[PDB]
């Protein structure tokens, strides 16, 4: 959508991630593993519920109103009764149609946004020690075992701890 | 730091999002079918088929319309002094008493329907010089003839029908609804037989208003053995005002007043069964749940109901775009 | 890998977007004129000036209004049994027969206009004791006097006008529209000359309704030589019901019924020329194209039309912001 | 607009690009060149058409309605006939005015978004071999002939092929 | 290139945004209370309590309703030929002349209210054979009896009331409003005493229309000593048409016409004080400022006013989200 | 909001910045300071005013309308007069409620956007001489006195002037 992460630079979703909406898969020293990110999952869910609750906020009640079905032909006044209701229904139908269209458009950009925010947040944290492979994966240029992967995920990763190892691996090489 | 930290390996971390095998199509500002992970329906499109008798007070009219229950057709005597939040009128209702017509039927049905009560107080009208309690074989009450319970048909006494001139003050602190009528005879002979004068006249007034109706002789179609008709009229008398009924023939006199109130009552035409369940929203198709914001069951509703809409489905996306990883 | 790249230079790649020299200003949530590459108008603001005669069935009323075509003014005899999707009434239309007035003209014009047919079936009413086919020199049919083709003016026979009491059953399975009337004489002499009784009376009824009208004698302004008037009334008779016409003078009798239908017909007042072209949306100003969503030509429309709006222009941006590189 | 590419970090448009809405201009060993990008051009156009079609979706039809012009003065009922229509027209006019305002605001941010997405996409691909000059242009730090520029554009550029040449040129220098 | 000389250090630059200690909660598509730096109210919810007498022409009706000012109740003679943009009617207004009722009071009040003028032109009607200027002790003008200034009560001369047949052409180029009436006597004796004929009749017509009203004898409630009533009727006469008044008893004749115009005038029921101030928007609760888009003071308004809304507060965020250093 | 700068990667606002909506705080070898950025402050303010003015654009005026309060009970026609007005008020109330909700949602994302644009703009300018500490602050890897900080702020900073000092400080170190 607007941010171009979902159905964008991230090629496709993971039907296998059943524990959250956004998350991490890694492949490291000890093998490959997956893990949902619960903070962005909660942020997306709360916003959609908030939006949802606003839409279901109070059905107003109405009691005696006007007749809306007639069995005899009367002319002027019954023509008006019919016209007041028909123009009421078309105006409310227009409203419902436009509301779910704006709403849905926004729900797709919002969830696009949270994906992109989680990406940017991880980018920022890895600092000079990783490079973006451009498809939503980072190449981490230093040995990063499962506890290192868990610190990136739970947001306690210290880039300094690996900076010289990483900068060496990343740049030096032979050019 | 360490010493020569030599282990030159790397790791890969990929971010992604879920996807589901199934997924729902929703409309958007730019697309009218785009597939999302999950959606929720916003249009209620089905009724239970039964009018729940709770929380509103449903009064089933059975084979009485509200106006016959008001007038007091013998067969609707069940409804005297009855009350309702919603009076349901059934398609099978029938009238079975003196053939009558009501000039603005539609307003009288409304006006009673939202007052919500058929509470009747009898008042001591004194009709001097006329024969009271006239009845007809087209309005059988029991084995005998009869007439509307709430109306009083006056005819001559002996050889005369005087000019009636009665008054009834509204001394209470509420509005009083009086239902009265006029008898239209089929023949001039019928007119003189019943009311002596060859031309009747009814004038009902208050300080604020007056209605004078004169009867119209002539044959109408045979309905329950009769070609005559009576037409029904109404007068509201405000606190402190006074009713004066003045007639010289053909008056179908009131026996007292219905009292009026102000409330949330209304009437509904429906053949849906009443059933025991609680439901706030009533539709002529039966109750419906007001959990969704819009409904497509019927434009006629009573109670806390979803807004009627022409659409029968509107899905609100409650999830991200579904971009499956194969689809299984 | 590769060998000595002696030269080691750089490149520059720049991303950009187009711009146009011209560009259109559009409104926004935050700006009311911001310039974009391209936009499309959403308000239709001009008519062709001609009512296309296709796809709807346009009936041009020429110098007849629909009510005179219904009643059968001699000069509108062209329209008998005619039908329409849209009857166009012209400002030039004139009446040219016995001066008449229609108590709720507006409903009778509506009710006929959307029925969409002037199909008339003549029925065998038998008027015994009166002279039929009365006519007048203010309603010339050909060289002679005449009257409305669909109405039948009854006057006395010899020295008597009896009490007419006729009935006509609705045995078909459709509703029947009866147009009838009452003659208001200018003088009591005119009243007795024509109808003998010094006070006429017309009562037309069904099982469901009744109308009794009594005439009113007095001079009105001279219209086509006359000070008298006739007033037009209507009665719909449902399948299975029965019409009873009972009168004692002044009845302008029906000659049969118009049949009623239910459709998409309506009437429109317009002096726009009808022309051959297909157009779904008709406006009193001529047809307009319903390609845009909103229109500003007229609030009166018939057919598939854009929603009328007060604005005469609303541009939808169909391109990016225009940021050109030259000066102005 | 929201992304600040168009009429933002990209100073102005190119009146000369007639073959697409977004695109590239380069300078390399073999000379200068311009070329439209058709994928982002199609993405912007499809979204705007989609939006457009939804707006032109079905004029509803109406037949017999109420009278809206009157020649005599009647009072209570004609006052109502006039009020029903006047409040119908103002409600529909409000709707049309708000609809094109939301729509246009979105069309400007959407096209801003596609510009920015094309930029990010190119950024990602050049990896460590280019730097952003901050004006929507990348400085590519290695020899990149016309075929190299074509591979960045058609998205087949392999950064590895030039990484050591680029890293040398880019960093080493004398500091 | 640039030569450092000696120093080796770094700097830190941080970007941020403001925050305020206070902050306002606003509703959002996704949240219904989210706190922002600043907001502005969009619903006007209070009136000054006073109707500003500027810019519109307010006419305070004091203890006259507009219909009594029209008819010319003695105590409302202050309003003759008066004009207004908004006539304010007060709850204290009272009538104090011959008891009258107006069949479609509501339309006559409307029709006069938006014409905006009570300009009356007297016309030379010649009533031959009747006694003019009848008056009543229930409509005291000064010490004496009196009647409505704009109406003329005709009774018999000697022993006869002739058939009046008068005409008045509309030769001007504007519409003329004629207010006339009929007297309903309490007793047949009253009828013959005043009008000789035992049954009156009034027919007022133009080339386009006609009204015939017949009086109705009978006792109504005592109002200012009387049981009789007069009912008020109106006829507009278009340029080039002609009024014909024809009566045989009971006519309350017009004395001329009110002229009609087309403007922005209307009437308002309000007990708010008029005061000197300029304000475009008037509410029965007093004027309100139309600086905000919506208002919650009253659904009844006159002038350039905010749109009435059920909500009493709607805040538009005019700043960013408030994320303070400490708390809120 | 959508960009995740405000109430996002930028932890909280500064109650102390009284001279503008967005701005800078620095610490260099000559001291520490604060300064509002007036261009982004003006950009946010102009957009919100533009939005505001559109909302207060013309109260339409209405003169004779229909009666809306009644003292007697009349039935069919008065029921219609009441229904026309009640459905008019609910339609206008729906409109007002939806309008401020869309509006406010957009004002929070717009101001989020400007914060993020000012960040990106500064990022772009510092080029290879600074790193993002991930919390809205850059670590400038070269000696940058108060005039240097002023040039970043007023947008005249030349990265080349400090590039070798910075690249040395930033990378070389010991890995
Ligand atoms: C005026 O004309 C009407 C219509 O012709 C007359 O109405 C008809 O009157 C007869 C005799 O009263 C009715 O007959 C009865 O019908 C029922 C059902 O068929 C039957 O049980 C009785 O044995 C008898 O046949 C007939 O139904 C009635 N029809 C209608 C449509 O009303 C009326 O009598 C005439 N009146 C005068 C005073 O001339
Ligand atoms: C009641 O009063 C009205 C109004 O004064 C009388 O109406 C007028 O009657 C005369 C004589 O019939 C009409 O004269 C006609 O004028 C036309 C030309 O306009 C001419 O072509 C005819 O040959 C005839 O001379 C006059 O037009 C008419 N005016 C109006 C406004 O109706 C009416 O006659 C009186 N009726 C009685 C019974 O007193
Ligand atoms: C028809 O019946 C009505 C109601 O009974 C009669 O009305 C009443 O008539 C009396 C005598 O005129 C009125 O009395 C007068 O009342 C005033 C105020 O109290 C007082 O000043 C007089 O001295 C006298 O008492 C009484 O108010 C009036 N009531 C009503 C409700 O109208 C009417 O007179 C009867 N008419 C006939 C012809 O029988
Ligand atoms: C046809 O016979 C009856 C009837 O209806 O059964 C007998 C009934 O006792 C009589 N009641 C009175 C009060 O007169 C009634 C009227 O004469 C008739 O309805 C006038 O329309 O007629
Ligand atoms: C004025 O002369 C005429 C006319 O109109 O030409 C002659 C006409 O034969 C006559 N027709 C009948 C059925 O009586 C008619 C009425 O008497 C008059 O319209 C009553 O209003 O009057
Ligand atoms: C009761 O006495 C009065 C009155 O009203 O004061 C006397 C008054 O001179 C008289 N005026 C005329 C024109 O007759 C009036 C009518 O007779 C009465 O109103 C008919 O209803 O009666
Ligand atoms: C993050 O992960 C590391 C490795 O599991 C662990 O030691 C650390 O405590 C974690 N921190 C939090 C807040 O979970
Ligand atoms: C789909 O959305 C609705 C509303 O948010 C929710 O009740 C439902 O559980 C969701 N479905 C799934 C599979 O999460
Ligand atoms: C109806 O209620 C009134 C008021 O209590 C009472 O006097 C009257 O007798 C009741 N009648 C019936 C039939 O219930
Ligand atoms: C509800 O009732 C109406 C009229 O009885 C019918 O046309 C409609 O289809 C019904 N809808 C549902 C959901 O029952
Ligand atoms: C402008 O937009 C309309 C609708 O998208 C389109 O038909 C037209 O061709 C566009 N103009 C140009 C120059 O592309
Ligand atoms: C009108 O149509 C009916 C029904 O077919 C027919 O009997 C009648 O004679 C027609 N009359 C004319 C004038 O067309
Ligand atoms: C359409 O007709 C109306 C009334 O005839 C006129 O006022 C209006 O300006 C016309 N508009 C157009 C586009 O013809
Ligand atoms: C991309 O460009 C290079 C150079 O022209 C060419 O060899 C390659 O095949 C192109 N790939 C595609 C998919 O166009
Ligand atoms: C809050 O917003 C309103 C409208 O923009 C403005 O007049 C007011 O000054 C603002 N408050 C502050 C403290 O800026
Ligand atoms: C009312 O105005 C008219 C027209 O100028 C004038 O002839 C008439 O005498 C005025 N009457 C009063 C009482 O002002
Ligand atoms: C305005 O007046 C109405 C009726 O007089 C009252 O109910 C309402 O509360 C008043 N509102 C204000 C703001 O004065
Ligand atoms: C930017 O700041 C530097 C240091 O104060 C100054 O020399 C330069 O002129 C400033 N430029 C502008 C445009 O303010």
């Amino acid at each position: 959508g607007l941010f171009g992460a979902i159905a964008g630079f991230i090629e496709n979703g993971w039907e296998g991630m059943i524990d959250g909406w956004y998350g991490f898969r890694h492949q490291n020293s000890e093998g490959t593993g997956q893990a949902a990110d619960l903070k962005s999952t909660q942020a997306a869910i709360d916003q959609i519920n908030g939006k949802l609750n606003r839409v279901i906020e109070k059905t107003n009640e109405k009691f005696h109103q006007i007749e809306k079905e007639f069995s005899e032909v009367e002319g002027r006044i019954q023509d008006l009764e019919k016209y007041v209701e028909d123009t009421k229904i078309d105006l409310w139908s227009y409203n419902a149609e436009l509301l779910v269209a704006l709403e849905n458009q926004h729900t797709i950009d919002l969830t696009d946004s949270e994906m992109n925010k989680l990406f940017e947040k991880t980018r920022r944290q890895l600092r000079e020690n990783a490079e973006e492979m451009g498809n939503g994966c980072f190449k981490i240029y230093h040995k990063c075992d499962n506890a290192c992967i868990e610190s990136i995920r739970n947001g306690t990763y210290d880039h300094d701890v690996y900076r010289d190892e990483a900068l060496n691996n990343r740049f030096q090489i032979k050019g | 730091q360490d010493l020569p930290g030599n282990d030159n390996s790397t790791a890969t971390l990929c971010l992604g999002h879920h996807a589901v095998p199934n997924g729902t199509l929703v409309k958007t500002i730019t697309d009218d079918q785009i597939e999302v992970t999950n959606a929720t329906e916003l249009v209620q499109s089905s009724s239970t088929g039964k009018i729940c008798n709770n929380p509103h007070r449903i009064l089933d009219g059975i084979d009485c319309t509200l106006i016959d229950a008001l007038l007091g057709d013998p067969h609707c005597d069940v409804f005297q002094n009855e009350t309702w939040d919603l009076f349901v009128e059934r398609s099978k209702a029938f009238s079975n008493c003196y053939p009558y017509d009501v000039p603005d039927y539609a307003s009288l049905r409304s006006l009673v329907a939202s007052s919500g009560t058929l509470e009747f107080i009898t008042e001591g009208f004194t009709w001097t010089g006329v024969t009271q309690n006239g009845r007809s074989n087209a309005c059988k009450r029991g084995p005998g003839s009869g007439f509307f319970s709430r109306l009083n048909w006056l005819t001559k006494s002996g050889s005369t029908y005087p000019v009636l001139n009665v008054t009834m003050p509204n001394n209470d602190n509420f509005d009083k609804l009086y239902i009265w009528g006029i008898h239209h005879p089929s023949t001039n002979q019928e007119q003189t037989s019943l009311y002596v004068q060859a031309s009747g006249r009814v004038t009902v007034s208050t300080r604020r208003s007056q209605q004078t109706i004169i009867p119209n002789i002539g044959s109408r179609p045979w309905v329950r053995g009769l070609s005559s008709r009576i037409s029904i009229y109404w007068t509201i008398v405000k606190p402190g005002d006074v009713l004066v009924i003045n007639s010289n023939g053909n008056l179908i006199a009131p026996r007292g007043y219905f009292k009026m109130r102000t409330g949330k009552s209304s009437i509904m035409r429906s053949d849906a069964p009443i059933d025991t369940c609680i439901s706030e929203c009533i539709t002529p198709n039966g109750s419906i749940p007001n959990d969704k914001p819009f409904q497509n069951v019927n434009k006629i509703t009573y109670g806390a109901c979803p807004k009627y809409v022409k659409q029968n489905t509107l899905k609100l996306a409650t999830g991200m775009r579904n971009v499956p990883e194969k689809q299984t």
